[PDB]
RNA sequence: CAACGCGAAGAACCUUACCAGGUCUUGACAUCCUCUGACAAUCCUAGAGAUAGGACGUCCCCUUCGGGGGCAGAGUGACAGGUGGUGCAUGGUUGUCGUCAGCUCGUGUCGUGAGAUGUUGGGUUAAGUCCCGCAACGAGCGCAACCCUUGAUCUUAGUUGCCAGCAUUCAGUUGGGCACUCUAAGGUGACUGCCGGUGACAAACCGGAGGAAGGUGGGGAUGACGUCAAAUCAUCAUGCCCCUUAUGACCUGGGCUACACACGUGCUACAAUGGACAGAACAAAGGGCAGCGAAACCGCGAGGUUAAGCCAAUCCCACAAAUCUGUUCUCAGUUCGGAUCGCAGUCUGCAACUCGACUGCGUGAAGCUGGAAUCGCUAGUAAUCGCGGAUCAGCAUGCCGCG
């Protein structure tokens, strides 16, 4: 028996869907190409790392908001390529499509980069221990108020599975006032499977 | 020419009495034939018998919501008020008695893996 | 069982049929089992799978509204 | 005319009424309040675990709401500035 | 054995009554939903992850 | 823990006797609201009938007539589970000899309810009806059992 | 306990994996390689796949025309498939003790060491809740609150709602108006706030008053560190093996519904606080566009005909039942009970024998309060009474929710 998600839990109270457009009667082909271009986006975009993208409709025009500092660097060098690759969402979504990019600044604090970092770092062979303990501090002095930060599978010891969790700072889960943003990255090594569990307190809201 | 608000459970009765003669109505219709109990013909009376303010108005009634029960509770709060709002001198004995009180009496929610609010199932080993 | 008259298929009706005009003797082959039996196939023989093995069976003058189904218990016991 | 919006949440879809009653009035024209149309909840069951324990369950909600606008008088030199107003994709819109 | 009947399910059959629902994203047969065409556990997945605009954990 | 009470079937406050107390309320534990408050208000107008006098009066003179004032239950001590006699409240009083006489009403077994009811209201206004029988036999118990206190 | 109206929010085929038979091989499915260039569909006999062939019968965008882009078809070897095993290889999820009040660390002390302190002692509450001492001083996860929802009311908004006063009506529909309810946003609100007592004055506890609500008002959401090698290889992936002329695939039929018995969870009763007939009522929360489907006519019925309105506070689903009143029945295996049966129909679906539901007849079984044992329930609860809804053509005594 396990905890709820914090972020699923957040959802329209203190945080927005993501997925920002009214439909009816369209509601699931819409919602079924939302999945498929997050998909495309996120796959061909895994590289240059990437958070949380929003969309957006109308007039059957459906328009995008992608994050982080590094698709910045995909608009100077990838400025063609960002016309490239949203030709290709122009082709699947049928309508054409607009594209916006907005940079995280401050990537410790994102919850999902901090899972992609995890994920990268364990499966180029670095040790668990090494990964994990630096990620934490690097993250509170990029100035979070609190971190929890989990990893779980066989963890080297290959014949036996464990879990295990560092943290530093407060961290309140249970309050629904809170920041928590959470995220969670799977990593395929040789010896198994890992999988990724890491959130932060930013702070409270009001 | 005395209006009062009166809700009770999933009910809500809004009278309006005027100085008359002990007539009593609800839905421009009566109760003797819209009620039958006498454990709610004495409803509308019980206030205005605990005060002596007993057949000196006439009562005009429109009710809506819950059933029969209710709706003779939702009488006796909007009457309560529409009386309050007549003459509150009064008042403190009306509350002594009670019958100000919104109950907040309300059917429970049904909750999943119970059965009905509160009957859990059958358990054996 | 409807207004709209028994059902049965064609792909068993015509040489069920073409059989009964030029020669009402050999045993006709059908896997299936959902037609509706008919009044003017009095005598014949079908086999009639059962899930295993199709059953020969033998059509009376009273086996009329039935379908051929009800003779071809698929299921064995004791 | 009468006109018709809804939308997921209530924080947009009342900016949403405010701002068209703002551009109606300013920009001259005979209207009626934003009366709040009764919203409509829509519940969703679901078991918490993939396999087994069907006594776990929690509940979704697609809870939506609806708001109702009319102006008294078309206004034709006025509703034609009026209509290139832009909003969020939270809200819907409709004659 | 998934993708053969996944594709079945893709296919139009040869009568009206054949066509079964499948979830389209994680092609499990039973228990979907016909106003996503979603099962609940790709529903729940996505659901927390924040997808569906306008739905929430209720509560009441 | 701790004690816990209520009170309802309440009659008006003032100029109330016990016996329009209830002809507008109380009693009733039978089942739900209808078939009482019914079945009952006419029970009463037959033994008007059938005495000479308020119908009323017969019905608390045979509840005094069925109420214990002792009874025992059990305790387990060693291995003989002892019944200890012990006293009523005087709530209890009334909840239990009530109790004792609308279950016997529905026991006994004649044509129909109210008659039924009645007929226990007199055979216990008289000494003689069931109720009062297992009203005795519980206070024999109880005082062939007083040693245990 | 925490499996047994559970995965299944729906098994005639389909689902569906399993069984019999008939069939295929780079294979329905995915990327690469070379061609044919845009390729398909309808109908014919065998027909179930599929194959034999047919009647028009393989028909784009750019190209300084070389050839590219996408579209399918053929061949092609790499490959694809695994609801095949392993939850004691895992991720990711979920139950359980348990909404129980605990579980820990920083620094410092004592011990030599496992370790202890804080976290104990007084009361306090639901609480590791608080206060008072105390080699401890603090902090963190838990509890509380922050969230939702029902309870009283203020402002704004009055249409598809509501009709106080008026004229009108069977259609409070109209005319007129937001009076009232109601609707949905923003605030007010209950915070031990105030008074007396108890308690050291503290924490708190008892009793009052105000108060719609007094002592976490009610309910929901929230589930700590962890135990059960708890469950899931059926979403996911090292690991091995199955091979791709087979555990991989396509089709017909059968099964998961079998039935000498056993158990679990439920519905219906065993009757006169009742059956039957007639009249009179009161009313949620939801759903409705391959939808909801009105009225009238047909059938005594399941339903059918032709269909108005409704993309819905307008129309419809939708005549809530229990209940109240009145007539008969007169204690029986009965006018209770309705099981199981033969006959005759309705609906859906190509299809109702295995294997749907419903209806008109005829039938009418056991059962007349259930051993030893055992379960749920602290007031809108239990007990009854119905009404919707996911699953979806049809299939609900189950589940979810509403009164």
């Amino acid at each position: 028996g396990q905890k709820v998600n914090p972020v699923g839990l957040r959802i329209g109270v203190i945080r927005d869907w993501e997925s920002k457009w009214y439909a009816g009667k369209d509601y699931a082909d819409f919602l079924h190409e939302d999945l498929k271009i997050r998909e495309y986006i996120s796959k061909r975009l895994s590289d240059a790392s990437v958070s949380k993208v929003e969309i957006e409709r109308a007039a059957n025009r459906v328009n995008i908001t992608i994050h982080t500092a590094k698709p910045g660097m995909v608009i100077g060098k990838g400025g063609s390529e960002v016309e490239a690759l949203r030709k290709a969402l122009n082709s699947l979504t049928g309508k054409r499509v607009h594209i916006n990019i907005l940079e995280i600044k401050r990537a410790d604090l994102d919850a999902q980069l901090v899972a992609d970092n995890i994920a990268r770092q364990l499966e180029n062979r670095v040790s668990f221990r090494r990964a994990q303990k630096q990620q934490i501090q690097r993250t509170m002095r990029a100035g979070a108020q609190g971190v929890k930060t989990m990893v779980s599978g066989r963890l080297g010891g290959a014949d036996i599975a464990r879990s295990e969790y560092y943290s530093e700072g407060t961290v309140p889960l249970h309050t629904l006032r809170a920041d928590i943003d959470y995220a969670t990255s799977e990593a395929d090594t040789t010896y198994g499977k890992l999988g990724v569990k890491v959130w932060i307190y930013r702070g409270e809201v009001l | 020419q005395y209006y009062g608000t009166g809700r009770r459970k999933s009910s809500v009765a809004r009278v309006r009495l005027v100085p008359g003669e002990g007539r009593i109505v609800v839905n421009n219709r009566e109760i003797s034939e819209h009620i039958p109990s006498a454990a709610l013909i004495e409803d509308i009376k019980q206030p205005l018998t605990l005060t002596e303010t007993a057949g000196t108005y006439d009562v005009l009634v429109n009710v809506h919501g819950g059933g029969l029960s209710g709706q003779a509770g939702a009488i006796r709060h909007g009457i309560a008020r529409a009386l309050l709002e007549a003459d509150p001198e009064y008042r403190t004995t009306l509350k002594r008695a009670g019958l100000l009180t919104r109950d907040a009496r309300m059917k429970e929610r049904k909750k999943y893996g119970l059965k009905g609010a509160r009957r859990a199932p059958q358990f054996s080993k | 069982s409807l207004k709209k008259g028994p059902f049965v298929d064609g792909h068993l009706m015509t040489k069920i049929e073409k059989l009964n005009e030029t020669d009402k003797k050999q045993v006709v082959k059908t896997w299936s089992r959902r037609s509706t039996i008919f009044p003017q196939f009095i005598g014949h023989t079908i086999a009639v799978y059962d899930g295993r093995k199709h059953v020969p069976v033998f059509i009376s003058e009273d086996m009329v509204g039935h379908k051929l189904g009800e003779f071809a218990p698929t299921r064995t016991y004791k | 005319i009468r006109i018709r919006l809804k939308a997921y949440d209530h924080r947009i879809l009342d900016q949403s009424a405010e701002k068209i009653v703002e551009t109606a009035k300013r920009s001259g024209a005979s209207v009626s309040g934003p009366i709040p149309l009764p919203t409509e909840k829509s519940v969703y069951t679901i078991l918490r675990a993939v396999h087994k324990y069907k006594d776990s369950r929690e509940q979704f909600e697609m809870r939506t709401h609806k708001r109702l606008i009319d102006i008294v008088n078309p206004t034709p030199q006025t509703v034609d500035a009026l209509m290139r107003l832009d909003l969020p994709s939270g809200v819907d819109i409709e004659i | 054995a998934k993708k053969s009947m996944i594709a079945k399910q893709q296919r139009t059959p040869k009568f009206k009554v054949q066509e079964y629902t499948r979830c389209e994203r994680c092609g499990r047969p039973h228990s979907v939903i016909r106003k996503f065409k979603l099962c609940r556990i790709c529903f729940r997945e996505l659901a927390y992850k924040g997808q569906i605009p306008g739905v929430k954990k209720a509560s009441w | 823990k701790g004690p816990v009470a209520k009170r309802d079937v309440l009659p008006d406050p003032i100029y109330n006797s016990k016996l329009v107390s209830r002809l507008i309320n109380k009693m009733m534990i039978d089942g739900k609201k209808g078939k009482s408050q019914t079945i009952l208000y006419k029970s009463f107008d037959i033994i008007k009938e059938r005495t000479g006098n308020d119908a009323m009066e017969v019905f608390e003179q045979a509840l005094k007539n069925i109420m214990p004032v002792l009874e025992v239950k059990a305790r387990r001590v060693g291995g003989a589970n002892y019944q200890v006699p012990v006293e009523v409240r005087p709530e209890r009083r009334t909840t239990l000899g009530l109790r004792w006489l609308v279950n016997y009403a529905r026991l006994r077994g004649e044509k129909t309810m109210e008659e039924r009811l009645a007929n226990e209201i007199l055979d216990a206004a008289n000494n003689t009806g069931a109720a009062v029988k297992k009203r005795e036999d519980t206070h024999k118990m109880a005082e062939a059992n007083k040693a245990f206190a």
